[PDB]
Parts: C-alpha cells; structure tokens; sequence
C-alpha cells in the first residue's frame, strides 16, 4: 500500500477503419502543483503498439522499464524478432494485466492505469484498458480518469458500436481525439496544454505526434460574464 | 481540539496544633519543563482567621480563592459582621466547588484556622467539593510523597511503644508550633530532592488566636 | 537532560548535568551520562536512558575489536559511522540522543547524533531537554579560538542553564576534557551547586519500634563438610 | 557451487588415535619455540621473530597478542591459524562474557572458550584441526596470575612455566632446575632469556626476540584520568630497548 | 484561485483569475471573481464560493445602507465590515478577501483579510492557492508609484505565473481598475499571457 | 490492563554502616481482588540479594530464571557471583527483551565479600541500572517510598537501627497504596549474618 | 474552540532598577509562510503601560480594540483621567485577565499569551502574563513561546531573584533583552530580523523604540562545516 | 528547506540553504546540504535528514565500488542508483534529491528524485518546502547557457526569496561549482543576501 505522488492525467484513444488514435498530456502533477511540464506518458513498443499511461509516474517509468526490457528478452535467441516472432500488442497487453493484478494481490499495487493500442499481425486493431486492480476491459472507445467522463461520450458520437469502426476514417478519428484533448484542457484542472498523439495503422504504420498543442479555444465569451447574480458592471 | 485545562504543579501542606494551624506551599509555578515563575504567592490570608490555597491547575485556582474571598465580604454585608467559622467556611465552598459539578476547578483546596472551641483546623478537598476535616494533609503533585511522612510523623502511625511486644500504640499528641515547622522544612526539602515541579521556594502562613503571621524560606532551585 | 559539546583550541571538551527522572519523580540525583566509547573517544547522551547505555556499549565493544583488528587508535568517525547505521535500522525506536567527541590521529573532533540516525558537525552543540536553555548561553558567549579554560567555562555555563531553567536537569555538572597529545580527563562532578542542607530533625526511631511475628537466620553459606 | 562436506575429516583409526590431531601436534613440533613463566608478582611469555626475509619489517607481525587488557598469548605452529584464533578468541571475550556481565573474563575461562572453537575443528564437517599450541598468560582478581596451555585437541593444562615447538624438550628441562614458588618478576624475565637464548641459533637481540609480561597495573597506558576503580592494563610488550638493557645484566 | 490587488500612482487595480473548482473538475472556467461592494470599492474573492458571497451580498447590503445615511464610506470602513463577518464567524466560515478602493483623499488602498479574520493594511496584497508560486516574483518586482501601464503588465506577469504553476487557477485573467477617471474592466485571454 | 499495576506489590533497599537492607511488602492480587497474602518478592542467589515487583508471573519467571544463570556462572567461575557483576548480569537479561519486556521492577542488594562494601541497585523494565549510594524503591508504591525514605533515611545507621528506619519506611507507604501490605518481610544482611524478620502490619 | 491562522511569535521582558522592558518582533506568520513583516505586536495604553501580545492575531486586533476601548470609556466623566484616575498596568491587566478566564471557560478562548508591563503610581515596577486558559504569573522575567524555553534563561543570569533588581540599570537590562532576540532569530524557525522595544520608565517615562534590527551575527564559522561527519570538503 | 541545482555553460552549480529543524526549533543553523558521492557528482538534500543522509551513504558507497571496477560512473548513473533506492523504499523513506554532476562528454547535468522515485533531467532544478515560493521567479529568470557570475546570482537572488519567506529555510547559503576546472565551495552571510 502507498499512495500516489507524481501523477499524470487522462489518456484517451479509438478504434478507426485501418487502425488506432491514443494521446495523453506532457503534464507530470504534484498534486495541485503542476510541477512537470515536459513527461512522454505515450510509450511505443516496436513498429505496431502504443502503451499510454496514467496515475503514478515513478509507477510509470518502473513499467517504462519493463517494457524497454520485453523488447530485448524477445530479441533473445529469436532470428525473427523482426518479423514472424516480434512482439503484438495482445502479448505486450497480457503480460501488464498480469503483473497489475499480481502487484494488487500483494497489497502493493502499481498505481496506474493503462490504454494498450495497437494493430495486431493479421492488421486487427487492438485496444485494452488494464489499472491498479487488475481490471480489464475493451471498447471501441477507451479512456481513463476525466476522459472517462468526458472524453468517451464525445468519441462514442463518432463510434458508437462496432459496425461503425469500418465506416470511420483517420482524418475523422484524429479530429474526434484533437477536439477531446481541449475540452479536456477546458475542464480537467490536472491538465496541459500541451499533448502527444499516436496512429498506429495497418498500412502507413506508427505515426507518433510531438509537441502539439491545444488550438481554437473559445474564451471572448468570458468578457460578456460579470458578478455571479445581480452585478451589472 | 481546544484543552480547557492544564497544570501549574506546586505542592501545599496543612497541619493543625492544639492552638494554632499551618498552611505551607511551596512558590514554583511551571508548565511542562518550563519554569514561570520561583516566586508566585499560592497560600492566601482569606480574612476571618482563615488560610487558604486551591492548588493545581493555576486559572481555576485564583478564580476559586477570588469567589471565596468575595463570599466572605458578602458574609459580613449579609450577616451583621459576623464572623465566619471554618466548619461554615468549609460548607460553603463546598457549594461553590460542587456548583462546577460537570466542568470542574481543577484544583486540590486545604483550608486552615481554628474552629469555635480556639483549636486547630485543617479542612481538605477534592475538585468537586467532597470534604473532611483532618490533623494532616497534604495535596498537589508531590502529595503522594509527603502524606506517607505525615501519617507517621504527625500522627504516629505504625509506631509503638518499646517492649510492649506491638500492642501498645504511641500515644497520640499535639505538636508545638517549632516541632511543627521543622516537619513542614524536612516534608519540602524531601519533596524537592524527587519532585521536578517542586522547588524554588516555600512560604508558611501560621495562624493562632493573635492572627496570621508568614515565614519564609528558600528552597532548591533545580 | 542537558549536554552540550564544545570545540577549543587543541580538543574538545563535553559536559552533562547528573539527573534521570521517572515521570516526574528523580530516579536518580548523581547520574553518570559521559561514556566512554574508547580512551580518546567520549560521549554525552541524553533520552531512554536503557538505549544510549546499551548503543554506546555496543559500538564501544565493536571500536575495541575493530581497534586491535587494525592496530589503529579508534577514530571518532568510525564511532559516529557505526552508531548512526545502527539507529538507522531501528527506525527511531532506539531512543538515544547523542553528542560524540574525541581525539585520534587525525585530529580533534564534535558531531551529534539523533534516534532516527541522522548526525550533525558543529563547534558548539547542545542536546535533550535543556538544550534550549544551553543553546541560549552557548549563543551568546561563544566565539572562536577558545582556550581549554575557556571551553571549560563556557559548557559548564551552558548546562548550568539547563540545571536552573530546565524541570528535567538538575543537581551536578560532569565534565569530559579531550586535548590532542594527552590523555582524556573525566571530571565527575565538576561542579557540585546542589547539597541539601541540612534536616531540621532526626528521624532515627528508638529500638523496638516497629512490631515484630517472627525471627529467623537465613542460610547464605553452601552446604558444610562433616 | 555446495559445501558438501557435511561429514568428520578428523576420524578414529584402529589403534585410538585421532591422526589429524597428532599431524597437527607434529606441526606445531616444527614451529619456533615460545615460552611461558609464572612469578609471585606476574608472569611472562617469550618467543623468537624468526623473519622470513631481512627485508620485512618484522615489527609488523606480532607474535605476542592482547587478548584482554588483563590477558595475553603466544604460539608455536602456523602463524595464520595463530592469528585468526586471536580474532576469535578477542570477539568471544566480548560476546560470550563482557557483554553479559560488564568485565572481562577470567583467564581459566577465556581460555575455554578459545579450547572450545578448537575441539570443534576436531569434530565438525569439513575442517581440519588448527595447527597451534597457544601459551595463554593472564591476571584476575579472584584467581591471581595464571599461565595456560591449549593444544590442538581442545585440551588445556595449567602451568608454572612450559615451553612448546621447536626445542621444547630441553626447555622444559632448564626451566624445572631454575624454577621456584619465591620467584619475582624480573627473575622470571631473566629466566626466560636464558632459557630462550638456547633455542635461538642466530642474532639474539630486542629486534629478533618479542616478550610480553602480565604484572603491575599501568595507569599511564590507560589513555585517560578520572576513574579511581579503572587502574590500567596489566599487559605490556616490552620494548626493543627494554630487552637489551636486561641482555646486558645477562 | 489566484487574486492580487495593487495600489499605483493614479489609483489601485484588483486581479484574478476565472476558475471554479469540484474536486479536480473545473465547475466555471469564466468565472468573475472580482465583485462591486461599492461604486470604487471592490473586494477579490477566494475560499468557498458559497461564503465569499453571502459575505460580498451582506457587505454590498451594509454599505448601500451606510450610503443612504452617512454618504461615501471609505476603504478602511468596508474592511472593517468584511472584518467583523469574517472575525465573529471565524468557525464557520473559509474566506480569503482582499479589499481594495479608491478615495480622492486616501487615493489608493487594499486592505488583505485572510482565515483568522485579522486585517493588514498592504501597498498591494496576494491571496489564494495560487499565490504561493509568486512571493517571490512579486517581492522582487513591486514598486510603489508604478504607472497604469506597468501596474497591468505586473498584476498580467504576476498571474500568468500563478496560473502556470497551481492547477487550481486557470482560465482568463480578469482586472478591474479604480481610479479617479472611473471603473474599467480589463480582459486577457490565454494566447495572451501563457506565450509571457 | 497496564501489566505493572494488575498484581501490585513493593520492594525496598537501603545501605546503612557495613550493612544493607531489604524489605517487600506480600501481597498478590487481581487488581481489587487480593488473592495471596504469601507472596514473598525477595530471592537470593548466594549472598547476592534480588527484590522484583511489576507483574507476578515475570517475577517468578525472573527468579527462575537468574537461579538459572547463577548456578551456571558457580559451576564455571568455581565463585559465588558478587553484587557488582549480577547488577550487570540483571542489566544484560532485561535488554535483550528490549522490545518485548518483562514488566518489572527489579532491586539488587548485597555486601561484596571481597571489598566489605554495601551494594544496592535499581533498575527500569529494560534494564537501565540506578546504582544509589543511599536507597532504592520499586512497586505500585514508589512514590510514597520515595517520599519516606527521602525524609527518615540518614547515612551511616548500625544494623538494628537501619531495621527501624526501613520497616517504617515500607509500612507507611504501603498504608496508602490500595494495591501493596498484606504483610511484609525485611531482610538485615551483615557480611557473614543476615537476619529475616516479618513485620506486624493492618491487613486491608 | 478555534486553530490560530495567522500568529506572532515570542514577548520578552524583564524588571531594572527604575522600571520595566518589554520586546516583540515584526512578523505575522502564516503556518510555514512568513506572511506579513510589519505587524506591531508591542501596544502601549496610556503613557505608563505596554502590552506585549503573542498567538493568533486576529485575536491581538480584537483586544487591541478592546484596550483603545477602555481608554475611551475611563475618561468618561473622569476630570482626572490624565492624573489620578488614569489607567494602571493592573488596571489594565486584570482586566485582560477576566476576559481571557472568560473566554476559556465559554470553550471559545482568544489564543493568545500577553504580557502586560508598565510602572504603577508610586513608581513600583508592574510586569505579569496571562494565557488563553486565564493562567497568570509574575517574575522579574517573563517571556511567551520560544522566549520562555530561551529567553528567560539569558534574563535570569541579569536578574535571578527579587534582590537584583535594585543592581540592574537599563543600560544592562536593553543590552540583555537585544541579545536575546537575537538568539532567538538563530533558533526560532517562526521569527523575524525586525523587532519593537517599549522601555516604560519611572522618572524618564515611556520610550517606544520602532524598526530595530538584530545586528551583529556571528556566521563565519559555517564556512568551515563541511558534511556531516566523513566529508572533508 | 531550500535546494537548486543549474547547469549552465561552463558546467553546473549547485545551491542550499543551511536550516534542520525539529518542529519550529532550529537544530542546526549551519547546515550542510550540499553532499558529495563522488569527485564530481554531488546532491542537494530535502526532506528527512536520517533518511537523505543514509541513502547519500549508500549512493557514495555503490559509486566508490563502481569506480573501482568500471571507472568514473557518468552523472545519469548516479541518478539512477538514488532513483533505486528512492523507489524502492518508497514506503519507508521521505526524500527530495536532486543529483548534479559534470562530465566532460555530457558536461553540466541535473536530475530531481522527488518523493515518489521518479527521475526528471532538467536545465535547471528546485526543491524543498521553500521552493513553492520561488517557482514563479525562478520560470521568469532562468536562462540556458548563463555564465558562472550570472548563475550565481541566479541562485543567491533564487534561495534569498526562497529563505525570505518560507520559515523553515534559513541562515547561509551555501554553494558548490562543478566545472572542469574542479570543484569550488561558496558561501554568502545574511547580511548579503538580504539587502538584494
Ligand atoms: C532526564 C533527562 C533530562 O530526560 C535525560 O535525557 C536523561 C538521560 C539518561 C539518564 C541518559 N533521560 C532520562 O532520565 C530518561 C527519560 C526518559 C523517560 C522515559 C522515556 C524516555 C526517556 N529516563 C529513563 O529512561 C528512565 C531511567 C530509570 C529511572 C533508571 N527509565 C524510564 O523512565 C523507563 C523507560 C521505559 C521505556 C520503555 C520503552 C521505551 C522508552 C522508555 N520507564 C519507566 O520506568 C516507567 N515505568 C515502567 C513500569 O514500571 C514503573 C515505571
Ligand atoms: C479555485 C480556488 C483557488 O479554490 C479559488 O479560491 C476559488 C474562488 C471562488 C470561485 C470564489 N474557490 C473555489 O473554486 C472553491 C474551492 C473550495 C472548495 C471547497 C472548499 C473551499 C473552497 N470551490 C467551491 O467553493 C465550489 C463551488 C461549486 C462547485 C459551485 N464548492 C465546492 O467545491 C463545495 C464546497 C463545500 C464546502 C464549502 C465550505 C467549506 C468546506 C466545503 N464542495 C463540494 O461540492 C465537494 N465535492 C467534492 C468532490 O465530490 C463532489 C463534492
Ligand atoms: C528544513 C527543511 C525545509 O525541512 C529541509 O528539508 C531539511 C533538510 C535536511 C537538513 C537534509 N529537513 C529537515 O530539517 C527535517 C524536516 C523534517 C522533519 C520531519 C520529517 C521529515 C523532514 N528535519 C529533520 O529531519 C530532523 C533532524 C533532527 C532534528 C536532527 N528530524 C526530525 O525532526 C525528526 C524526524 C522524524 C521523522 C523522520 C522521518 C519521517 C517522519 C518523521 N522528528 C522529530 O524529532 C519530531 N519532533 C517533533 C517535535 O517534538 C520533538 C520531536
Ligand atoms: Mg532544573
Ligand atoms: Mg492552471
Ligand atoms: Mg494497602
């Protein structure tokens, strides 16, 4: 048992037709202080797989570290590590339930919760949610924290159920992810505005997004806004 | 959460003679391990031949003297000037300490005087106003020091004639104001050596028929 | 408790007042609280009593050891290293309270040591109850380059502060000097500003006083030949 | 990467011995003659610096060892074994006595204690017998000045003055015909020259002889002043200078 | 919350920050947290929002009556009156206000009323979570007598700071400046002060 | 509930000129039940003197258990342990249960045969030694012993005068604490005679 | 029943020959924070008393209020309220005392501690504290916080009973009450360099000394402490 | 506590405050912050001073023994092996570390380990209960590629707001440069740093 320091805010992501979207802020929170403004929690494994991260970051870079550590484990004795024997996302996905849910039943959780995107060998999309507890579950839309909240009834507009994956386009998808990233910065107080983006796709592969930002905020409204009631002035 | 209460220690000890009774207390006032002060008066002439003190937590204490000393001029305004006896004495802060019943003065009270035959009173105290009159008593922090010591040496207990086998008490007498004092002295200098809270000074009101007369003397300063 | 160290020209010089209370009860008037962890190598404790006998006992055992082991005279680092290690791993719950002192062949030396294993370098440093009493006049008449009889002076003022002012220390002050090139002297009550005076009575009973059932001569002797 | 050598290398043979425990006597046979003499007032103990090169610093190895302030040691046989049974027997003294009762063991017991770890490398899995006879010499208050001997087997006697290893048989002999109960310190000293001088076949000077003495308390080595009951340790290493001046009045 | 006031040459302006808080959720991000208690009196609210404006609504009601009767009341007179609510209702109440006002006579002044109820007479003041990032930047550039331009880019600086650092402040930077020539609103956005 | 005041119970030590003295109170109880008024709290081991209150179950198992150590140490010292060394001894055993201690107060006396001088010591629940040139108290009471012997104790008293001043101090003390009387024990030890005497004391 | 939010730190004071001195520092403090460096927390009353007031401030307001208060009301009807009927210390004093055993005994106390110094009448020296709990004491040195624990053991090495008074002059007794305020801004982690001094004399009256500072510190000797123990440089 | 470390052109310069308390008492007011676990890798320490004092043991232990067998361990090495113990113990410990260091490949380097055992490189760091009070300074002032004389005052200016305002930092500042010139011990007395 302990309790979380360092932490990081939503990861949101969703299924399209040729593949998956997953982003997360550059924010690492003090609590109310936002003490780090330049954290990667989008960590990429190989050519196919995305791991997006939140809750503790010390919790984080330990798995940073695992991750980094199955890549050269798999490389081991293995001629087609880069080819018919590299890493899919569903292994690299069941091996951190594993070790969530072994940490949880020691009383001794790591402190997060995770988005696994990816698409597999047969170009299927991947897309699975593991946390501290050990729970798991898939969507055509995932998120965690105040994406949950926010973020899912936004990109379940888009798609709704799974007949609708293959009628969604990527260009429609990232618009959908981009426009959840700035409510999100409207609303979450443990948010950034600055953010990484990453499309994994069957046919143009892993695109990985840096150092966007959050743009086409409405604030001129507020000049309009005065007193909380009666005030005219 | 706020506390209400605390404690100032200090020590008092009342002895009554044939003719005369004492009420000595030592003069330190602390709290915790800090010292406030090596000479805060906490034995008062009350008037009316009466000497009293309400030893513990300090606030209360005063309040209670205060009370007192009113309700002895309410007495006189009320009663034609008449004095108040130490039996009266007694009951009435008896009310005063039981009108606090659930929110009590923390305080350990020892009066002294003469009662209406000319001879010493001790009257004692706890904090809710329960009484009794005595020979001896002792209160405050080194109360459990001193009383053992009082019983023996005022009242003779466990003490029996030589070769009467144990079947013949030492018969009980009055003290002298001198033999009196000297036990008072021996009873503070014991109690500063293994009390941290006593110390400083100690201050004696002795009173007789005459009235109250004080003596003074200095006791260890660690 | 007050005990306080203080650095001076050649050494260095530690000083304690002499009582151990029990509640608010004085256990004891005459407490030794300087030990010697090794002939050049002293220290002041304050705290559970129990803990800084047993601590300073234990590393003094162990400096003894480590001394013949190496052919070296013990170094004040070395007792301060090992000590700070061992209150480290029991997390605060060895209640001892330390200021360590010495010479060796690098030098003179002062540190501080707490219950939780932290430790402190200073020229003057003071430690339990009293400390704050003793800070207060170690602030305030310190300077440096102290003489012996000077540093002296000044950590027997420093717990006199503690014996008037502090409820927890009282009775005598003991005093531990430790000069480059001499041998360590101990000063057991070096001041003595606290005798009783004397009782106004005596209270020695007449014989047969108390009442008595029964008599007998109690066995200390072995079992007797014959 | 096991010990499994769970099981005695030290075993009965038909005849009742116990071979590697001779073998280790016959070891110590080998190994330089010390010594070991008992006064009225104190005791000695003296052996050879046989140096391995005249390039070592001979002063750097010492044969002669403090035990306690009140308790010292020598040998005969392999210096390694000599040196880590010091180690040992100093921790014991402090674990199995010092710490419990706050004053350091008596000679007789300390002596068992060491005779203790040596009967154990006679019967435990997988060691050897050490390869030394030790001279213990030491002062208690309740027993007075006592010299002992503790050999391979674990096995220790009392002595009023002995000698072991190398030219042991002869020492020995010298030693009963100079001997008796009125024996002050400094006869006792002289003695063990003379007797030493015997066994030694080249220079015999300060710098090639080590002796030590259990006598007078020394309150000037103690280190520091102030308690009245601590007087000082009753060991003492005589000095290269010490020696010759008693080498002169030989 | 992130609220300052500061006092300048021509008069004294108040700043603050437009968020509104639920736990980590962000309940208003346009919120107006500097409120009229009188024509040039004007009060930064931070605490709870419920007590910072039944206190505001009962000192608006005090002074209006204070008007009626007496005329004008000056600066120190409403920070008194914020005083008494805050002090006599200490137990039940978490409000940090900073007052601030424009006399002709007294020209400029804020007064800071923090939990306890106690008043401090200040040439400018700081208050809310925010705050504590900008002790140091404010000690180091305050100037007594600064200009109105100045005084906007020290209160703009200054917030923009505390809103980088403290989750808790965000939004717009909202200001209002008091001087003889009248009451003016001022707005900046955040493309505004973040690039500062 | 607190394991030092469930039983009660009272030891005394005293030094006085070429003498010491130790004296117990024999109560055992249950909290307000007294159950034995046999309850001797005084042991020795050789001339080697050990009062213990606190909890009566650690009492007996500490008797037992320096009976233990002590007749160890005689087979092996071919002595009989002083004074001096059982104080450390008592010191050592109470540490090493450091933090699973034996609620107890224990008291050493005696006279060392080699020295002639009188010995007395007290010590804490783990094991830190209070050796006093004058007294020692322990028990439910010891406020009240501290405050006797205080005020009747002075140095240097002879054998049958030291009785006098110790008894009193016991029974006075015992009289105003609920939970010690019910008879008591006083032992006069001289170096080669020790003298036992039990006291004529109110039994409630 | 209350928590203190913002409080001032040690009062010091001792008795000399021909009055009394009274010291406060400069500083209103916030927890941690140092909050507010220039609250006076030394009020005179009158032209022969000083009240020196530690704790919550918004409590030190309030009785500075209430002392203003009773200046007003004491010259009502009151010919001879710059004369004979003026204000005394134990006027003064005893006044603040009923209040604050009042107030504690209401279970709603003012959490301060106050020393009140002056000199009375016929020239005697008047100096006695009281506390949130309504505790009162006199002593020929009285000090509040930090200052009892440090202070006073400085104080009483200059005045260590009654019979050293009349030995004391205010040169001896300033130069006492200086350094101790010092060695209280070394050691006191909720104190300030800045501080008030009020000596209320008999014959020279009251001098009121503002915006002093602690000065002359030694702090050369930390060049030389490296470490904590091994560390040689 | 008040702890920085800056890299800047030349290499890097490490900073503190010399306060340890206990309660509101100043244990120690000459304080050594500044420790050193190898020629030219040091720390700031914050939080716990048992705590940082025995994991910067540990630290120097483990990089003595790294030496001896593999040469002069870089600076992110040594961040890493406080980072192990830091995570780790995390249950146990409470530990603020910044690690500062200068090689000649990578020169000036600065890593924070706060309270969790997260690792952080940055340009520049700040730590402790003090430095709340200097965020906003100190994002408005820092520059990359400063001189030795600019970022000493950086620092002094830094840690004197730091100490002006947080009770718990206080007396010296001490100072450590770390250049391939070697290694320079700083200190700067009240009477300086105050005025500024
Ligand atoms: C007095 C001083 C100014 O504080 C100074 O620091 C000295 C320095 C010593 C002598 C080196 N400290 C003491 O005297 C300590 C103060 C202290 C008391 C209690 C806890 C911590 C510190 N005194 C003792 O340690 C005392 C020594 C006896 C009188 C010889 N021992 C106790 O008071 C003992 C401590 C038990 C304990 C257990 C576990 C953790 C910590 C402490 N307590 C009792 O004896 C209480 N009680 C136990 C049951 O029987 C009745 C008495
Ligand atoms: C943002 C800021 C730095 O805190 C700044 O001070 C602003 C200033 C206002 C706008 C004048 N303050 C807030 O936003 C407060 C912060 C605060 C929260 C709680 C206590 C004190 C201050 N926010 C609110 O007052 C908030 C306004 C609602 C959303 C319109 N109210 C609450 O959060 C409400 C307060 C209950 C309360 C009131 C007084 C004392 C203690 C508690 N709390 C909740 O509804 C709690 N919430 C917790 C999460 O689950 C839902 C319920
Ligand atoms: C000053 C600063 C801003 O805090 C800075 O971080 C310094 C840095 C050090 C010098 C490297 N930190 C301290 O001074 C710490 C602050 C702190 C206190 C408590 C927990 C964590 C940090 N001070 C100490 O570590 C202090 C050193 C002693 C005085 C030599 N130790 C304590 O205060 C001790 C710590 C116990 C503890 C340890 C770990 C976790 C939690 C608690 N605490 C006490 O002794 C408590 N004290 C309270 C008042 O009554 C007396 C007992
Ligand atoms: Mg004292
Ligand atoms: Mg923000
Ligand atoms: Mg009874």
């Amino acid at each position: 048992t302990q309790q979380p320091i360092v932490t990081g805010t939503s990861v949101i992501s969703m299924k399209y037709d040729n593949g998956v979207i997953i982003a997360a802020d550059n924010l690492g929170s003090y609590g109310s202080l936002l003490r780090f403004n330049g954290v990667e929690r989008l960590i990429p494994v190989g050519d196919n797989t995305v791991v997006g991260i939140s809750g503790d970051i010390s919790d984080m870079q330990h798995i940073e570290r695992l991750l980094k550590d199955l890549v050269t484990e798999n490389a081991y004795d293995n001629p087609l590590a880069d080819a018919e024997e590299a890493l899919e996302p569903s292994y690299i996905f069941e091996y951190l339930a594993t070790v969530m849910y072994q940490r949880r039943s020691k009383m001794n959780p790591l402190w997060n919760a995770i988005i696994v995107a990816g698409v597999q060998s047969n170009g299927d999309q991947f897309l699975r949610y593991v946390n501290l507890l050990g729970v798991t579950y898939s969507s055509p839309t995932l998120a965690t924290g105040f994406g949950a909240h926010m973020a899912n009834p936004l990109l379940r507009k888009v798609v709704d159920r799974e007949s609708d994956i293959p009628k969604t386009t990527v260009q429609v998808a990232e618009e959908a992810i981009v426009n959840a990233m700035r409510v999100l910065y409207y609303r979450d107080a443990r948010s950034s505005r600055n953010f990484s983006l990453a499309i994994i796709d069957k046919n143009t592969g892993l695109t990985f997004k840096k150092n966007l930002q959050v743009e086409n905020m409405k604030w001129d409204f507020a000049k309009d806004i005065k007193g909380y009631g009666t005030q005219k002035i | 959460q706020f506390n209400p209460y605390g404690d100032n220690g200090g020590t008092i000890l009342g002895i009554a003679g044939e003719d005369f009774a004492v009420l000595a207390g030592d003069t330190r006032n602390i709290t915790d391990y800090s010292i406030n002060s090596r000479y805060e008066p906490k034995v008062f002439d009350c008037g009316d031949n009466i000497v009293m003190s309400a030893n513990g937590f300090a606030a209360d204490g005063d309040a209670l003297v205060k009370r007192f000393k009113n309700s002895v001029k309410w007495y006189h305004f009320d009663h034609n000037d008449k004095k108040l006896s130490i039996n009266s004495a007694a009951r009435n802060i008896q009310h005063l300490l039981y009108g606090k019943r659930f929110f009590p003065y923390y305080v350990h009270t020892i009066i002294a005087g003469l009662d209406e035959d000319g001879k010493g009173a001790v009257y004692s105290f706890d904090p809710v106003g329960s009484y009794e009159r005595e020979q001896c008593r002792a209160g405050g922090a080194a109360a459990s020091l001193i009383m053992p010591f009082l019983d023996n040496q005022v009242n003779f207990k466990n003490q029996y004639e030589p070769g009467t086998n144990g079947k013949v008490k030492k018969p009980l007498k009055y003290l002298s104001v001198e033999e009196v004092i000297k036990l008072v002295r021996d009873s503070f200098t014991s109690a500063t050596e293994r009390h941290i809270q006593v110390g400083d000074g100690l201050e004696i009101l002795i009173v007789t028929k005459d009235g109250v007369r004080k003596e003074f003397y200095e006791l260890k300063r660690d | 408790t007050t005990i306080v160290g203080v650095k001076f020209n050649n050494g260095v010089v530690i000083a304690a007042d002499t009582r151990s209370t029990q509640g608010p009860i004085v256990a004891d008037k005459n407490c030794a609280k300087l030990h010697r962890i090794s002939p050049k190598i002293w220290c002041a404790a304050a705290g559970t009593a129990a803990d800084t006998e047993a601590v300073t006992q234990l590393i003094g055992s162990n400096i003894e050891l480590h001394s013949l082991y190496t052919s070296r005279e013990p170094r004040v680092v070395s007792a301060l290293q090992m000590l700070k290690q061992h209150l480290f791993k029991y997390q605060g719950h060895i209640g001892a309270y330390l200021i360590v002192a010495g010479v060796d062949p690098t030098g003179s030396h002062l540190f501080s040591i707490h219950a939780h294993g932290s430790t402190d370098v200073g020229y003057y440093l003071s430690l339990g109850s009293g400390s704050l009493a003793a800070m207060a006049v170690l602030e305030s008449h310190w300077k440096q380059d102290l003489t012996k009889e000077e540093a002296i002076k000044l950590a027997s003022d420093a717990i006199q502060a503690g014996i008037w002012n502090d409820l927890g220390s009282g009775s005598n002050v003991d005093v531990c000097v430790m000069e480059i090139g001499k041998d360590a002297e101990y000063l057991r009550n070096y001041l003595t500003p606290n005798v009783r005076e004397e009782k106004q009575k005596s209270y020695k009973f007449p014989r047969g006083t108390t009442a008595v059932l029964k008599e007998s001569i109690v066995n200390i002797c072995d079992i007797q030949e014959e | 990467m096991t010990d499994r050598y769970s099981f005695s290398l030290t075993t009965f043979s038909p005849s009742g011995k116990l071979g590697q425990i001779d073998y280790a006597l016959t070891a110590v046979k080998q190994g330089v003659t010390s010594l070991g003499i008992k006064a009225t007032n104190g005791v000695v103990i003296a052996t050879e610096k046989k140096s391995s090169s005249p390039l070592a610093m001979s002063e750097t190895l010492s044969k002669v060892s403090l035990l306690t302030p009140d308790i010292g040691a020598v040998y005969s046989g392999m210096g390694p074994d000599y040196r880590v049974l010091v180690d040992k027997s100093r921790k014991v003294a402090h674990t199995s006595y010092k710490r419990i009762y706050g004053e350091y063991p008596p000679t007789k017991l300390l002596v068992s204690e060491v005779a203790k770890i040596m009967q154990e490398a006679t019967q435990s899995g997988g060691v050897r017998p050490f390869g030394v006879s030790l001279l213990i010499a030491g002062h208690d208050e309740f027993n007075g000045f006592s010299l002992y001997q503790v050999d391979p087997s674990g096995s220790y006697f009392p002595w009023k003055a002995t000698a072991i290893g190398k030219g042991s048989v002869a020492a020995k002999t010298f030693l009963e015909k100079r001997w008796n109960d009125e024996l002050e310190l400094e006869d006792a000293i002289h003695i063990a020259l003379l007797t030493l001088k015997e066994s030694v076949e080249g220079e015999f000077n300060g710098d090639t002889i080590e002796l030590a003495i259990i006598g007078d308390e020394n309150p000037d080595l103690l280190g520091y002043t102030g308690i009245p009951t601590d007087k000082g340790p009753r060991f003492r290493k005589l000095t290269s200078q010490e020696i010759n001046d008693r080498l002169e009045a030989l | 919350t992130s609220i300052m006031a500061v006092t300048f040459k021509d008069g004294v302006i108040l700043g603050a920050d437009s968020r509104t808080t639920t736990g980590a959720y962000i309940a208003n991000r346009v919120t107006d947290k500097l409120t009229r208690v009188h024509d040039k009196i004007w009060c930064c609210r931070s605490g709870s929002a419920a007590d910072t404006q039944a206190i505001a609504d009962i000192v608006q009601y005090h002074l209006e009556l204070y008007t009626s009767q007496y005329g004008t009341p000056s600066t120190e007179t409403a920070a008194s009156v914020f005083k008494e609510l805050c002090y006599e209702n200490k137990d039940n109440l978490t409000a940090g206000i900073i007052v601030a006002g424009y006399d002709d006579k007294n020209k400029g002044e804020v007064y800071t009323i923090p939990l306890g109820g106690s008043v401090h007479k200040l040439p400018y003041a700081i208050a809310g979570s925010g705050s504590t990032f900008i002790y140091g930047y404010c000690d180091k550039n305050f100037r007594e007598n600064m200009s109105k331009e100045e005084t906007v880019d020290f209160i703009k600086h200054s917030l923009s700071q505390a809103i980088k650092w403290d989750g808790s402040s965000g939004g717009v930077i909202r200001m209002v400046v008091l001087t003889a020539a009248g009451v003016e609103r001022l707005i900046f956005y955040p493309d505004e002060y973040e690039q500062l | 509930s607190d394991p030092s005041s469930i039983n009660g119970g009272i030891v005394v030590a005293m030094t006085g000129k070429d003498c010491v003295a130790i004296a117990c109170d024999l109560r055992l109880g249950s909290q307000s039940l007294g159950v034995s008024n046999k309850f001797e709290k005084i042991f020795h081991y050789g001339h080697v003197f050990l009062g213990i209150t606190g909890l009566a179950t650690d009492v007996t198992t500490l008797n037992e258990m320096f009976r233990y150590k002590t007749n160890l140490y005689k087979l092996k010292e071919e002595r009989a342990i002083e004074p001096e060394t059982f104080t450390q001894l008592v010191s050592s055993s109470l540490y090493e249960r450091r933090f699973g201690p034996y609620f107890v107060g224990p008291v050493v006396a005696g006279i060392n045969s080699k020295s002639g001088k009188p010995f007395i010591a007290g010590f804490d629940l783990i094991g830190c030694i209070d050796e006093a040139k004058d007294f020692i108290v322990s028990g439910t009471a010891s406020d009240q012993l501290f405050g006797m012997c205080e005020s009747l104790y002075e140095p240097n008293l002879e054998p049958e005068d030291l009785f006098e001043t110790i008894s009193q101090a016991l029974l006075n003390a015992a009289d105003r604490d609920a939970l010690s009387g019910w008879g008591a024990v006083v032992y006069i030890i001289k170096k080669d005679e020790v003298v036992k005497r039990y006291l004529k004391m109110r039994q409630d």
